[PDB]
């Protein structure tokens, strides 16, 4: 994406273009969470063993 | 086949056709004719 920041998207462009930048932050951002979580999903099944 | 259906019917310059199409800008896609942004539909347009 255009930028790392939600609104220096939406300051610049109009509604159906930030809705593309927008899909490519919330893509990785959930990509990003669901890889923190399966690591503390991974690294607790060590701490309770 | 459609629940509810229309036909908005109106005239325009043969180069503000570009701005009938939904998410546009220029006058035409800002002060008298705006497409919503999920428009399911269609354009059809004929110099007359």
């Amino acid at each position: 994406a255009i930028s790392s920041v939600l609104n220096d998207i939406l300051s610049r462009l109009d509604k159906v273009e930030a809705e593309v930048q927008i899909d490519r932050l919330i893509t990785g951002r959930l990509q990003s969470l669901q890889t923190y979580v399966t690591q503390q999903l991974i690294r607790a099944a060590e701490i309770r063993a | 086949c459609f629940t509810n259906v229309y036909a908005d019917s109106f005239v325009i310059r043969g180069d503000e056709v570009r701005q009938i199409a939904p998410g546009q800008t220029g006058k035409i896609a800002d002060y008298n004719y705006k497409l919503p942004d999920d428009f399911t539909g269609c354009v059809i347009a004929w110099n007359s």
